[PDB]
């Protein structure tokens, strides 16, 4: 139940000249253990991929957008979805309610409030 | 020197309050009133005015 | 303090003695003592405020208001009497709030000096209250014109109601 | 007032004519001193009513509110000297004489003494604002919000002009609330939606619905030096109250119409607050915060009829000191790091000890812990719409579940360790950090002993 | 990961979730040797499916009962306190601004604060002037020379040669 | 292009911008923000005068009660405000 | 013997703080819990019934409470 | 609160040499490599510290294998690990 | 001494807030509101009697 | 009489002044816990002085102290409550207290960060104590989120550890879902009987109160982990132990229980509420049953236990005995306070496991705490002479003769049965074997910190009841008919897991080599449903439906 | 799309690696990985529903 998740599969020899993907991150972790140790640096490092994480994400939707689809266009059944449905249900309380409350009475005399 | 850039400033409050005084002593149409209220006797609803 | 007709309670008619038995109590150990410890720091110092406090009196007065003009004056374009009619009003309802609130203290003080029985005696304050509480909301709540309190633009008009539908049109009464 | 902008517009010519850096100690010293001024004269009794002076004043009389509007320029100047000093003192003046120019146009407002007073002095803002907009942020999106700041506001604002001008000449003239005793109804027509539409909607424009809430996570987000107009911009949003003023009389009967603001502010709420778990800036995270249980004041206006206005009144400056700390929170903890990224601020709790308390009675008051000023304002408001349909405790209850999943999942953010990187956030939450972040919870939990002066008439 | 240490990977938890079942303490030990006679099979072949076919029917047996709720070693990545220690935390490196009569206390520990430092200080004109040669170009693991070739200062220094102690 | 300064602390303690008169930068906002508003501010509040007139309503309240009570006034009317004022038309 | 030093961040500007709450909220506080004691003791307010107040009655001062 | 020197960590480790039936008193004390007389492949890598896994047993990563070989090398960071002599 | 510790913790506030109790229920319109006396036969304070 | 009230005042103003003194009154030459210690150790002496003013003459006080705003028609300023809860309940709770932090001045010994302890605990017992002696549902709602946002500020008392503080978060989590049903009913008090002081309420019976209860079982289930809420108690466990042993035995899970006990004039009509009531007691008996076996912390097990004993307290209010259902927790609240800090000297013994896995047998020098163990896992037993004895006989003596759902029964006294084998299983595997645990053997017992802790608490153990129940007012009209072959098998209930634990423990170590089988359906230790739902509800809600009307 | 389910910050020895450390560049969805692990002994078998059936 989300998910399987995988934790074993098979190799040998499918592939077995895909090696030194370990050799970016190693080139990283030189480029950045390098930035990191400094006598003198007093504040942080910037890290870009935080920095493409959040404008990829607050920005760059809406250039993005194009509404060439009906999956952009299914937000009609999630935007003014329930707004519909919440509007069906209080008119029929405060209507039905409402009869009740002038023709025949249902609360007692201690009522003052309301 | 004196500082008038200091707390003469805030002595604006009774220049400010002195004008506040002028329009309440031609504001003075009734003393006719059943609320208490009276001005029926007295120098009481008469006075600060 | 205050007078005990608005705020009633019946007598004490607490019992006593009932020993019966050379058993050990306690009660003659705790009250005979600590009533002492506290009767100092406190019956001497009150004591001497009261004659400290005695030394001058200050005053303050009833504050009784004039009630002129009542309700159905005056003609519409008018303001100022049509003030005095709200002047009027605002008090005859910031009063008759707290009304409520004695009548309800009347039924907190039953409740807690019977209370094991509390439902078929004292006889008078499930009768009472719930003959203010509905004389209450009919014609002087306006529900729901409550928002605005529209003095005398509305109280007059459930009365309206209780006098052009009430009592005429109930076909035929 | 009789003279409370008397002595607060004498505090313009004593900036400019200072001396050098005692440009700060001046201005701070006599903005403090209108603070007893201010509640002197006010405050007064109280029985139907206090008409003030003149056709300048009707006091506030049963909505006090203005109190809370003069804390503020003795409160950001503490605040905006984080990073200000560094431009000229040509600029640096300017900085605190437009500020003052707009606390001045908010003393006559509030107060008003009619509607076209008020209309005139609701719209004299919005250029004090935008210049603190546009001038002073960060890097750019600011001048997209500087435009998105307008436009929404000013598109509303002028139907009001076509319709308050339409009163003055129909029924006698508006020029007070208290020639408003001749009344006549508002049935239902065609032309009378219009009467009371445009004359609404101007209102919901700067207290947002969940529609045309656009504009408010973009002057916010963006927004100048440490908090210094986003402080002022809480209070203006809580500003447009005058639906308190219009609409409890003048078209009394329309609620057949309610109903499609209240459940789009209802079923709003309940998604508006839900939207934001998953925010990556946290100067947005605060920002729709603030649109939510805002949102509730809505359904509690429209809905008439007192145990209301008890508590919608109470929500007023609710988060009127709330919400004000909480950009104080996030003004600060931010000249250190220089990212307003939740993520990056983690490795704290240990480094900042005295702060934490800072945190935690601020969020300690969404969740609102019932003796505050905050779950007296909410338990009046769920005790009133329940008496409208009973199922509305339903929406407003999951409103009171998410937000406490909500306020902690940035308290929590703070409580981890190890911090990885920083040589920098050395400074240990100096004198002024720990100043201007008190005076809001020690006037907050000060007013929960006696809160009989804040309520409305009511 | 290499097929010689694949199976020992597996063979370290093999007998450790067989632990956490037992009841007695010889239990465990009566079938040590009797764990390890199904694991003593295969000893010597070949490298290829004709003995993967141990680790390929190894899912089943394993996987199909695996420690029901196990012993977990406190200390370690799960397990109760296993990072409790952090009301502490050691928070090295806090003691950067004072305004003294709060740095009276240690004066010793002042006194050899600043001795430490040289090496922190200086060592760029040695250990980052190798650092460009001894890398060739983007290769592998960053560790430098063991001893650096006439002394390793550090290269990690000094965060990972004054880090955290635990209490 | 680009010169920001930092933890405005050389050693010295600091308050606001700088050594002296800044300084005094305290006093005023300590002195001035609470201690004087926010104790002698509020302490004016704590027994402000009767608010709102229902110091008035309480003793008012309390002494109509009885005299109604007493002999033959009912409580509580609600009685259209002296009628037959009303001329009521019918339709 | 069993013996180290510990590490505590920063302690002095958080006790040069919390002074300057506590000093001053007695500076103004203290002189005003007289103003409620020493009043207490020698100014109250009586009683009721009424008094007819002569012809004309008093000014403000209706209230019952030593500064109000 | 118990503390602890780098006397005892000389002796248990030692110790465990002797509880094995499969290596006899005569081997050497701090050095002799495992290889000696260390067989085969498994159980001879994991196995050798299986005593020691139920004793000091904190769980001992998969990095811990090859440098067990020199069994001075066992000795070296387990006092780095557990907060260990000065 | 369990002396000057032990006396002034708890024996000034009961001096304190008795002084708030006495000098209160003639002031309220409703003390402490206590219940009846739960008798069976029937003496204490009064005189009748019972089977 | 008018010292009835005048010195119980005391007690819940005492308790402020290390709070007042915590803000640098020339505090005292250091040591905070004997301060607090000793305010405590003269609060619970002035309390017990109207208690026995109580038992005379009744003659019970509520008061009207100080006003807070006042509203259209309803005041509500503030009062108290002394009937049957305050002046029995009180120094019962508080002697509980007292006897607890001498193990936290033990067992928080090291700590540079102490005095904060001892002072959110004081905090926590003071909006725990403004919750009984309220007679204003608002002042209840004033305590009811006080010890909510308490439980956060001590689960998550260590910084970190990733799996704390999202328990905290757990934690306020089912409380603010344990707080939409507490606020419904308080929205029906005003809107019928213009007020909600319980003293108006209970004039009238209110006809159909089909509405507000439901709502109040609703916030009942927040606190009192019910089936459905169960998953808050067993990783709210991971603080320090003199939490769990205040947080989980006498505070904060009694209290969900306790507010249906007030509402006893109420609840005995309207036969929806009572079937709902007791089906729910009885689902809650056996899901904590059949979860705590096969389970391997000794704070877990007692996670468990002070679950299951809720299965019966839940019951006792359907089955129309309100003062049984509270004279249980006046008992249950010297076990597990006990029981705790009984375990947490072995915690600390082998410096940390906390699991029923290698420990060995009793006495390996642990004489006096081993005897303590094997008098409260008596007592959960079932009774036969001990404690409890008083409240466990007599109410299921009191679903002897009922209307109950027949089930019910079928799923009460199995429970009882179930709770033998909880006693043998911390004997089987930490007081019976053989010593089999990693080397370096650190014990030590003798602080007379702890041992001034148990002596008191084991002998006010013992003659809790038989000073309580031989001293009380009767309320009720008792059963006292029990016929043939129906009547005393619920001890014979009890005996038969003697045998059946021990034969099936020594056919884990008496048998014949049954190799553990893995083959075993085992979803019955895991409970299986927070496995599924704490992988669900996070991921539905704040994946998908947040990525889908967001941005 | 990439491969997803839970940085659960195990052993992860070769740095900071998972949560707490801070890698590099490894960012791929978040804020709902901060708290949400991997994968149990069994599957599915919906019995907690049969349990209270
Ligand atoms: C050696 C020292 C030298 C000698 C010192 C002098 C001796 C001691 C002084 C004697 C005692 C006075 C102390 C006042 C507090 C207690 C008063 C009391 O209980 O009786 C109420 C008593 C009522 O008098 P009353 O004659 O019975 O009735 C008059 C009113 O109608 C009654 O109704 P009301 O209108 O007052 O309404 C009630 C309510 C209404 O008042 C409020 O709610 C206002 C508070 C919130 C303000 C919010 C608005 C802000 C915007 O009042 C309260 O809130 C009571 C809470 C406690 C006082 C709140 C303090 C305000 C800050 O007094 C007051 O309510 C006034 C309080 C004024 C506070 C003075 C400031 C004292 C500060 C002392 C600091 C000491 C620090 C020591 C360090 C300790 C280190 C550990
Ligand atoms: C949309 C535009 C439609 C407006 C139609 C104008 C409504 C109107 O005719 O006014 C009705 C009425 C006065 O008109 P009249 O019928 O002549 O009164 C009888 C005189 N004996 O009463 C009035 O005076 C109403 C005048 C105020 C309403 C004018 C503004 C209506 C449009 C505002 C909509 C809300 C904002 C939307 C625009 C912002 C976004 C672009």
């Amino acid at each position: 139940t989300t998910l399987d998740p995988a934790e074993y599969d098979i190799s040998s020899e499918t592939r077995k000249a895909q090696a030194e993907r370990l050799a970016i991150r190693s080139r990283l972790k030189r480029e950045y253990q390098l930035q990191y140790y400094d006598p003198s640096r007093r504040g942080v490092i910037e890290d870009p991929a935080l920095v493409r994480w959040t404008y990829a994400r607050s920005a760059n939707i809406y250039p993005n957008f194009r509404p060439n689809t009906k999956t952009s266009l299914l937000g009609a059944l999630f935007g003014i979805g329930p707004l519909v449905f919440w509007y069906y249900v209080f008119k029929t309380d405060r209507d039905r309610k409402e009869k009740l409350i002038q023709e025949g009475k249902l609360d007692r005399t201690f009522n003052i409030s309301y | 020197r004196d500082h008038w850039v200091h707390v003469l400033v805030p002595m604006g409050f009774v220049f400010g309050y002195y004008l506040d005084r002028k329009n309440d002593e031609k504001l003075t149409a009734f003393r006719n009133k059943s609320l208490l209220y009276k001005r029926e006797l007295k120098p009481n609803e008469e006075v600060t005015w | 303090s205050w007078d005990k007709d608005v705020y009633p309670e019946p007598p004490r008619r607490t019992p006593a003695p009932s020993p019966q038995t050379s058993l050990p109590n306690p009660i003659t150990y705790l009250t005979k003592a600590f009533d002492l410890l506290v009767d100092r720091p406190v019956t001497l110092v009150r004591e001497f405020i009261e004659r400290q406090h005695a030394k001058n009196k200050y005053y303050y007065y009833h504050r009784e208001f004039r009630r002129v003009p009542d309700i159905t004056e005056c003609q519409e374009k008018d303001v100022l009497c049509m003030f005095e009619a709200e002047m009027q009003w605002r008090r005859d309802y910031k009063v008759d709030q707290e009304i409520v609130n004695i009548i309800q203290e009347r039924l907190k003080a039953c409740q807690q000096r019977e209370g094991e029985s509390h439902r078929q005696n004292c006889a008078k304050e499930l009768e009472q209250f719930t003959q203010v509480v509905k004389a209450y909301q009919d014609r002087y709540h306006d529900l729901g014109a409550h928002y605005s309190a529209r003095k005398c633009l509305a109280k007059q008009k459930q009365r309206m109601l209780a006098e052009r539908k009430a009592a005429k049109e109930a076909a035929a009464a | 007032m009789l003279k409370y902008i008397i002595p607060t517009i004498m505090l313009m010519p004593l900036t400019w004519l200072s001396k050098n850096n005692m440009i700060w100690v001046n201005s701070t010293a006599h903005s403090l001193l209108i603070s007893f001024t201010s509640l002197l004269l006010m405050n007064q009794f109280g029985d139907n009513s206090l008409n003030f002076s003149l056709l300048f004043f009707s006091d506030s009389l049963s909505t006090p509110l203005l109190i809370l509007t003069m804390w503020l320029l003795p409160l950001m100047l503490m605040a905006s000297q984080h990073h200000l000093s560094k431009e000229n003192l040509t600029r640096k003046k300017l900085f605190i004489t437009m500020l003052i120019s707009l606390q001045l146009f908010l003393i006559m407002t509030f107060t008003a003494m009619e509607l076209i007073l008020f209309y005139i002095l609701f719209e004299a803002t919005l250029v004090p604002t935008l210049i603190i907009i546009t001038r002073w942020g960060n890097q750019t999106e600011r001048l997209n919000a500087g435009l998105y700041f307008l436009f929404y506001t000013l598109a509303g604002s002028l139907p009001l002009l076509v319709a308050l001008i339409y009163i003055q000449n129909t029924v006698g003239s508006l020029n007070f609330l208290m020639l408003q005793y001749w009344v006549q109804p508002v049935h239902n027509s065609w032309s009378n939606v219009f009467m009371w539409l445009a004359c609404m909607m101007a209102f919901m424009v700067k207290m947002p619905l969940y529609g045309l809430h656009l504009w408010l996570p973009k002057a916010h987000v963006e927004a100048p030096i440490a908090g210094s107009m986003v402080l002022a911009a809480v209070l203006l949003k809580l500003g447009g109250y005058g639906m308190l003023r219009i609409t409890l009389i003048l078209n009394p009967m329309t609620d057949f119409m309610a109903y499609p603001f209240i459940m789009l502010s209802l079923w709003g709420m309940i998604m508006t607050s839900s939207i934001c778990l998953r925010q990556t800036d946290l100067k947005s995270l605060i920002a729709y915060s603030s649109v939510s249980h805002m949102a509730l004041v809505i359904v509690a206006i429209l809905i008439q009829t007192p145990w209301s206005y008890m508590g919608a009144t109470a929500l007023m400056i609710a988060h009127g000191l709330t919400s004000s700390m909480l950009f104080c929170l996030a003004n600060s903890n931010y000249e250190r790091i220089h990212s307003r990224t939740m993520i990056l601020a983690r490795g704290l709790q240990t480094l900042l000890p005295l702060m934490a308390t800072w945190w935690l009675l601020a969020s300690l008051t969404n969740l609102a812990l019932p003796p505050t000023i905050n779950l007296i304002g909410e338990l009046f408001v769920v005790m009133s719409t329940f008496s409208w349909s009973n199922i509305t405790i339903i929406l407003m209850g999951v409103n009171m579940v998410i937000t406490a999943l909500y306020s902690l999942y940035m308290l929590i953010m703070t409580q981890r360790g190890k911090y990885t990187y920083h040589i920098n956030n050395i400074s240990p939450s100096f004198t002024r950090e720990n100043a201007l972040m008190s005076l809001h919870i020690l006037p907050l939990l000060l007013l929960t002993l006696n809160p009989k002066i804040i309520l409305g008439p009511l | 990961l290499t097929h010689q240490q694949k199976v020992l990977r597996l063979y370290k938890r093999a007998l450790r979730h067989l632990e956490s079942w037992c009841i007695h303490r010889d239990k465990y030990r009566y079938f040590a040797c009797l764990l390890r006679a199904r694991f003593d099979e295969h000893k010597n072949e070949k490298d290829m499916v004709k003995a993967t076919q141990l680790l390929r029917e190894a899912e089943e047996e394993f996987w199909h009962g695996q420690h029901p709720q196990p012993y977990i070693f406190p200390e370690s990545p799960g397990g109760t306190s296993y990072e409790r220690y952090e009301c502490y935390k050691v928070p090295e490196w806090c003691l950067d601004d004072w305004h003294p009569s709060e740095k009276a206390m240690y004066p010793d520990y002042f006194a050899k604060r600043e001795q430490w430092k040289k090496l922190r200080r200086e060592s760029w004109e040695r250990e980052v002037k190798q650092l460009q040669e001894e890398t060739p170009v983007g290769g592998p693991r960053t560790e430098a020379l063991p001893p650096a070739r006439k002394q390793g200062d550090l290269p990690p220094l000094w965060w990972h040669i004054v880090t955290r102690p635990r209490e | 292009e680009d010169e920001n300064l930092y933890e405005k602390n050389p050693d010295s303690h600091g308050y606001d911008k700088d050594p002296a008169v800044d300084i005094w930068n305290m006093r005023v906002v300590f002195f001035f923000g609470f201690s004087i508003v926010l104790v002698l501010g509020s302490t004016f509040v704590a027994y402000l005068p009767d608010y709102r007139m229902q110091e008035w309503a309480r003793r008012e309240a309390e002494r109509l009660v009885k005299y109604r009570e007493a002999h033959g006034l009912p409580i509580m009317e609600s009685n259209c405000f002296d009628p037959s004022k009303i001329q009521l038309p019918e339709d | 013997g069993k013996r180290l030093f510990i590490i505590k961040p920063s302690g002095f500007y958080d006790k040069r703080f919390l002074k300057l709450l506590r000093f001053y909220i007695l500076l103004t506080g203290i002189p005003v819990a007289i103003g409620i004691t020493l009043i207490n003791v020698f100014i109250g307010e009586a009683e009721l019934a009424e008094i007819p107040e002569g012809y004309v009655p008093e000014h403000w001062e209706y209230f019952k409470h030593p500064i109000s | 609160a118990p503390p602890l020197t780098l006397e005892g960590i000389k002796d248990r480790v030692l110790y465990v040499l002797k509880l094995y039936d499969k290596i006899d008193p005569e081997k050497l004390s701090v050095n002799s490599h495992f290889m000696k007389d260390l067989g085969l492949d498994s159980l001879d890598q994991v196995e050798i510290i299986m005593a020691m896994e139920d004793e000091f047993g904190f769980e001992i990563p998969d990095i811990d294998a090859e440098k067990l070989m020199c069994p001075q090398e066992i000795v070296d960071y387990i006092a780095d690990k557990k907060d260990v002599y000065e | 001494r369990h002396s000057i510790f032990a006396f002034t913790h708890v024996l000034i506030p009961v001096w304190i807030i008795h002084y708030y109790l006495k000098y209160h229920v003639t002031t309220k319109p409703y003390t402490i509101v206590e219940k009846k006396p739960r008798i069976f036969p029937g003496d204490t304070i009064l005189e009748t009697g019972e089977v | 009489m008018n010292m009835f009230s005048s010195l119980s005042l005391v007690t819940l103003l005492l308790l402020t002044m290390p709070i007042m003194m915590m803000s640098f009154n020339t505090y005292k030459p250091s040591n905070y816990p004997l301060y607090v210690k000793t305010a405590i150790s003269y609060a619970f002496i002035t309390s017990m002085i109207p208690t026995m003013m109580f038992i005379h003459s009744g003659q019970e006080l509520i008061i009207s102290n100080w006003h807070w705003l006042t509203i259209q028609t309803l005041k509500l300023s503030l009062s108290f409550k002394m009937d049957y809860f305050s002046m029995m309940f009180i120094p019962v709770a508080l002697f509980v207290t007292w006897s607890i932090m001498e193990f936290s001045m033990w067992y928080m010994y090291s700590d540079p960060n102490i005095n904060k302890f001892f002072k959110y605990l004081l905090l926590f017992l003071i909006t725990m104590l403004i919750l009984v002696t309220a007679n204003n549902l608002f002042q209840l709602f004033i305590g009811w989120e006080g010890v909510g946002i308490m439980s956060f500020l001590l689960i998550g008392w260590w910084y970190g550890r990733a799996d704390a503080n999202t328990a905290a978060l757990q934690a306020i989590l089912y409380n603010r879902i344990g707080d939409i049903g507490f606020i419904l009913a308080m929205a029906w008090f005003l809107t019928n009987l213009n007020t909600w002081d319980l003293q108006q309420i209970f004039m009238l019976n209110p006809s159909d109160s089909n509405m507000p209860l439901i709502g109040l079982a609703l916030a009942a289930t927040g606190k009192s982990a019910q089936f459905g809420l169960h998953p808050w108690l067993p990783s709210a466990m991971e603080g320090p132990t003199p939490v769990s042993a205040l947080l989980h035995s006498s505070t904060m899970v009694v209290a969900g229980i306790f507010l249906l006990i007030r509402f006893y004039p109420l609840t005995e009509n309207n036969k929806y509420i009572q079937s709902i009531t007791l089906c729910l007691g009885a689902i809650t008996t056996l899901f904590t049953a059949m979860c705590a076996l096969t389970q391997n912390d000794i704070k877990k097990i007692i996670a468990f236990s002070t679950s299951s004993q809720l299965g019966l307290m839940m019951v006792t209010i359907g089955i129309n005995q309100p003062y049984l259902a509270f004279l249980h927790i006046c008992t249950h609240a010297f076990f597990k306070a006990m029981l705790f800090m009984c375990s947490g000297s072995i915690i600390h013994s082998l410096n940390d496991e906390q699991d029923i896995r290698k420990m060995g047998g009793l006495f390996k020098a642990m004489p006096f705490t081993t005897t303590a163990l094997i008098v409260g896992s008596l007592a959960l037993t079932g009774m036969p002479f001990l404690t409890g004895f008083y409240s466990k006989d007599l109410i299921i003596e009191a679903a002897n003769t009922s209307y109950t759902n027949a089930w019910a029964l079928l799923m009460t006294l199995i429970a009882t049965s179930f709770t033998a084998i909880y006693s043998t299983r911390i004997i089987f595997f930490a007081l019976l074997g053989q010593p089999r645990f990693p080397t370096l053997v650190n014990i030590n017992e003798n602080n007379p910190l702890l041992i001034n802790s148990i002596k008191r608490l084991l002998i006010g153990s013992l003659f809790a009841g038989y000073i309580i129940s031989n001293n009380i007012p009767p309320t009720t009209i008792p059963q006292m008919t029990m016929p043939y072959y129906l009547k005393t098998t619920a001890l014979i209930v009890t005996i038969l897991g003697f045998i059946l634990a021990l034969e099936i423990s020594n056919m884990t170590k008496n048998l014949k080599y049954h190799y553990p089988s893995n083959a075993f359906k085992f979803s019955t230790l895991l409970g299986y449903f927070p496995t599924i739902m704490h992988r669900l509800a996070p991921y539905m809600n704040l994946s998908m439906s947040q990525k889908s009307a967001s941005s | 799309s990439q491969q997803e389910r839970d940085p659960w910050y195990d052993w992860d020895h070769p740095d900071l690696r998972l949560n707490w450390g801070e890698p590099m560049h490894w960012d791929l969805d978040m804020y709902i990985r901060n708290r949400v692990d991997t994968s149990p002994t069994p599957v599915n078998w919906n019995l907690m529903c049969k349990h209270l059936f």
